RNA sequence: UGACGGAGCCAGCGAGUCUAACCUUGGCCGAGAGGUCUUGGUAAAAACUCCGUCGGGGAACGAGGAAUUCCUAGUAAGCGCAAGUCAUCAGCUUGCGUUGAUUACGUCCCUGCCCUUUGUACACAC
RNA sequence: GUCGACGUACUUCAUAGGAUCAUUUCUAUAGGAAUCGUCACUCUUUGACUCUUCAAAAGAGCCACUGAAUCCAACUUGGUUGAU
RNA sequence: CAUUGGUGAGCAGCGAAGGAUUUGGUGGAUUACUAGCUAAUAGCAAUCUAUUUCAAAGAAUUCAAACUUGGGGGAAUGCCUUGUUGAAUAUUCUUCAAGUGUAACCUCCUCUCAAAUCAGCGAUAUCAAACGUACCCCGUGAAACACCGGGGU
């Protein structure tokens, strides 16, 4: 009264949880904000805080223009910088031949804010502050993330070339 | 439910399903009985299967045939085929065997179309 | 193998046959323990690759011409 | 296609269940219930009551 | 057989999808055993892939008769029926007659009350190459397809223009000895294929000194087919015509049998297009 | 795939003349077109009863 | 191997919202287009079984000469039904069923057509 | 006429940078969270066991002895003052 | 009408102080029966120990063996083989290389099927109801051959 086709009992190996590998076993639609248009974000209104990367700190550097007041020439309006925690751990992770770049940017009219992130990338902390309130404007000077931010709408960019700064989506460039 | 078996036949395009299950010897095509073939020349060619074995082996059977396709003499040569191919195979499953081989040996002695159909194949020379 | 239509109730275990339980390895020589039985050798080119017993069957009589006898090919022989 | 390659040996486990017409087509049923092809007499004493 | 005819047949089409795969391969390998002897650029693709590039190393050892034909090209002679289509008249009953006069192995087997399906499979039966059925039209013929048998491809031809050898004089008799073909002016790749369709249907390796010639025109999209004797004279060879003169075109060429009627029509003649009327073989 | 080795097993399925019960034999290309089920068995029964043709003169 | 009616029952291939006339007499409605109704003319399973009634053409023609052609078994022949397949076919073509025989199935004597005339393919025989 | 050259047309060729994992510690970085001798309870996951459905196929077979259910036949009890 | 389908009520007939199924356990066969145990020419079976030790015999591959490796490519550390320093009257360990050597190791293939089910999409259809058309009746209403509602065929 034996079963037919008798098979020797194995290990079932597309199967089991005794493996690491099979060891495995609500929609979010983010809304825009509230203060933005098409691609207004009424809410940018003075005083403005800007979010610097590196590359804007070297290039100001390297074209002679010193923060605060130098961003008072493109911008035109009331403005106050603040720099993360991450950009000025890395900025300062370049080295010694940025120390003069890193002793402007340690200053009491440059704000300084905190941050938390288990890293140190300096575009993907920027990109994530802008994401969740599309309040800030960003300073930066590379195509990696200038790319990154000219995606989201709402969102002032400005960067550096020449002599001076140059805004790209703010309404009120004069 | 009671015993039962099923045979076929086959001329030209003329099929017979004949039913053979026991009791009280009766024998029917079509709903009507055997005494009623219409092409009145070929009805001693069904009657043939029954003349040869002798009527006392199909006072306890029962056979109902029916038949589609065919014309007439194609009709008339399926339901000799079944009935001797129902006979045949009614006594080599409930019946005797060495019945069924003496009904056998009847019927090839006499014609082979009574229990297997030759089918009239072309042949090229 | 078919030499018995009635084969014996005490050869059956709860699982398998017994005789059909490979016994090779509890001989004490080498040559007869490696086994090289292909799966499906089925009237092969040997016997150690049979992986069974050899199944009893006839396959060629005829009559003796002369002295009133058949001879027929067999398992065991002729 | 299909019907010029049908392979006439072939058994899937419903050829018990399923019937067929004696003209050649297959039937199935009209409730389509694989319970409700008759009635017992304990079904039909009590339908008839009510 | 029936099961067998299935199964081969399957294991065929499958292997002709297998080789339509293998022909870019097999392109691609041609660039390989350029590539090593003469030109050293080797493309962009062909350059990554080590999976071809170990590829190679076996299929180095790599190197046309039609490849339904490509077994039985010349190793049995082919035997073949002529049939009519049904209830023949008595014209193409001579005209059968001298179609298998004309084509040697030939036999002629009436045709009446068989069915389609059942003489195809008498065929396959006894064993034949293919079979030539004659449609006609109140005495002269009009329709002739050659089909052939183990499941190979069929191809129907439309004939206008006969006149036979029974309509003239008491000319003799026609010579049946094994004939030479002549083809002329086939080039399409449809040509190649109706080439191979029909001269197989003629016995393996005729004489040197065969003395019968039946010739295959294609002066005009027409494929028209005459048979001739002749001798070779002191100055200049002579010709005489016997036999049916044709004026013949295909209008179908299916991959299966003539049995099928579903089957992969690998070429159709259309004549309800703007470019019917302009070339030859579509 | 599994119910093939059952009914092998239980002795119904032949290679021609002779009823194969080994499940583990290869079948050549050529050997695989006479694959059929054995006579006067019940696996062949139920297969021709759903058909209606069963012709029992041959006792299938 | 007839005519006249009356019964008996047997098939298979078929099924694109695709299936299928013309001419005429009128009336009513309508601005017309036409619509609706009216009227008349023209063209357009058999076989078999069985039951009864029946017993020369309006000049050519009462089963077809010489001479020729085709045909070996589900064949010749007879009978209807269906389809109209990119060629061909409606003056017809192609399928599918029903009924289903005679006579050779040998011979190279005649008429043709081809082959062979070193056995070379290994024994024996010849 | 199979090609060459030229002309023209089409197609194709480089992407950088950050983070994690992979050395039985350490993928190279100090910007990072894991060092414990189990007692219990809850919740799921998976497998085995015994039946079982789609749905059957096949019985290491025979006989004897002794028991368990199910439906009848019969007996008892309840029941038109009402059984299922 | 057939049912060659199920479920139930009975009859003819079969019919010796019951008869049908279905199932657990055990016993006997399933090859042809010379008895149990032990240290066995005998003893035990209620035991071999205060009788079971001595003697005799007993050492070659002189220092021998994976006949048992999925395939391709290697093999750093391993392992094997052959050549390279030190103990002794021709020699154990050890110095380092070379192996188209290697069943330790390290990679690719040894799985992705001419294959089935399952889910979604659904046609041929089929059952019930609604709705539409025609003809009758009924309800509300003073009434409208009802414009309002319902029923039936």
């Amino acid at each position: 009264t034996r079963k037919f086709g008798l098979v020797k009992r194995t290990l079932n190996t597309k199967k089991d949880q005794r493996l690491k590998k099979n060891q495995e076993n609500t929609r979010n639609i983010p809304q825009v904000s509230s203060a933005l248009f098409f691609q207004y974000n009424q809410a940018i209104k003075p005083p403005y805080q800007v979010l610097i990367d590196t590359n804007f700190i070297n290039f100001s550097i390297q074209k002679k223009v010193d923060i605060v007041r130098g961003m008072m020439d493109c911008l035109l309006a009331k403005c106050n910088p603040l720099i993360t925690d991450c950009v000025m751990a890395e900025l300062e992770k370049l080295g010694p031949k940025y120390r003069i770049a890193l002793k402007l940017a340690r200053d009491p009219r440059i704000k300084r804010l905190s941050c938390s992130h288990k890293g140190t990338y300096a575009d993907d902390c920027l990109v994530h502050r802008v994401l969740q309130h599309k309040c800030y404007i960003v300073a930066t000077n590379d195509a990696g993330l200038k790319q990154r931010i000219r995606k989201i709408p709402g969102i002032p960019l400005m960067s550096v070339g020449g002599h001076a700064y140059v805004i790209e989506k703010l309404p009120d460039v004069f | 439910a009671v015993p039962s078996v099923q045979t076929f036949g086959k001329k030209k395009s003329a099929t017979a399903v004949a039913h053979v299950k026991a009791g009280k010897g009766l024998i029917k095509v079509n709903g009507s009985p055997i005494t009623l073939v219409e092409p009145e020349i070929l009805r001693f060619k069904v009657y043939e299967p029954l003349l040869l074995v002798g009527l006392d082996k199909f006072s306890n059977i029962d056979i109902r045939v029916r038949v589609t396709g065919g014309g007439h003499v194609s009709q008339v040569y399926a339901i000799r085929q079944a009935i001797a191919k129902g006979l045949v195979a009614y006594h080599q499953k409930y019946v005797d065997e060495q019945s069924k081989n003496e009904l056998k040996k009847a019927f090839t002695s006499y014609d082979r179309t009574l229990l297997i159909a030759d089918s009239r194949r072309p042949e090229p020379k | 193998n078919g030499t018995l239509e009635f084969l014996n109730s005490k050869k059956m275990t709860e699982a398998g046959s017994l005789d059909l339980i490979d016994d090779a390895g509890e001989n004490s020589d080498l040559e007869d323990r490696i086994d090289n039985s292909l799966p499906g050798s089925q009237r092969g080119g040997d016997l150690s690759t049979r992986k069974m017993r050899p199944e009893v069957r006839v396959t060629s009589v005829q009559f003796s011409p002369t002295a009133n006898a058949f001879a027929a090919a067999s398992t065991e022989g002729l | 296609e299909k019907a010029k390659e049908r392979n006439p040996d072939e058994y899937y486990h419903a050829m018990h269940s399923r019937k067929t017409d004696a003209k050649g087509l297959l039937i199935s049923s009209r409730h389509g219930d694989e319970e409700d092809e008759s009635l017992s007499m304990d079904q039909v004493k009590l339908l008839k009551t009510q | 057989m029936l099961r067998r005819q299935a199964r081969e047949r399957r294991e065929y089409l499958y292997r002709k999808a297998q080789e339509l795969q293998d022909s870019q391969l097999q392109q691609k390998r041609q660039i390989i055993k350029q590539a090593l002897a003469q030109g050293k650029p080797l493309p962009k693709e062909l350059a990554e892939d080590e999976s071809l590039q170990k590829d190679f190393r076996y299929d180095q050892s790599l190197k046309q008769v039609d490849d339904e034909y490509a077994a039985t090209s010349g190793i049995m002679d082919p035997r073949i029926i002529v049939t009519t289509s049904r209830d023949p008249s008595t014209r193409l009953s001579q005209f059968a007659k001298e179609i298998k006069l004309l084509f040697p192995n030939a036999v002629r087997l009436n045709r009446g009350n068989y069915v389609m399906p059942n003489l195809v499979d008498a065929c396959k039966k006894s064993g034949t190459t293919d079979l030539v059925v004659l449609h006609e039209h109140r005495g002269v013929p009009t329709s002739l397809t050659i089909s052939h048998f183990p499941h190979g491809p069929t191809a129907q031809f439309s004939l206008h223009n006969v006149v036979m050898r029974h309509d003239i004089i008491n000319a003799g008799n026609q010579s049946e000895v094994n004939p030479h073909l002549i083809f002329d002016n086939f080039t399409t790749a449809l040509g190649k294929r109706v080439v191979c369709i029909l001269k197989h249907l003629f016995n393996a390796g005729p004489k040197k000194d065969s003395e019968r010639v039946i010739t295959f025109a294609n002066r005009g999209d027409f494929i028209s087919v005459r048979q001739h004797v002749y001798v070779r004279t002191r100055e200049g060879v002579e010709i005489a015509e016997v036999g049916p003169r044709f004026e013949m075109r295909l209008f179908e060429l299916r991959l299966g049998t003539l049995e099928n009627k579903d089957a992969d029509v690998e070429w159709q003649l259309r004549r309800f297009i703007r470019t019917a009327n302009k070339k030859d073989y579509l | 795939i599994q119910d093939a080795v059952k009914f092998i097993e239980q002795g119904h399925v032949r290679v021609g003349p002779n009823l194969i019960n080994d499940p583990a034999y290869l079948v050549t290309r050529n050997m695989e077109d006479y694959v059929t089920w054995v006579d006067n068995s019940k696996i062949k029964k139920t297969l021709l009863r759903y058909r209606n043709q069963i012709d029992d003169f041959d006792f299938s």
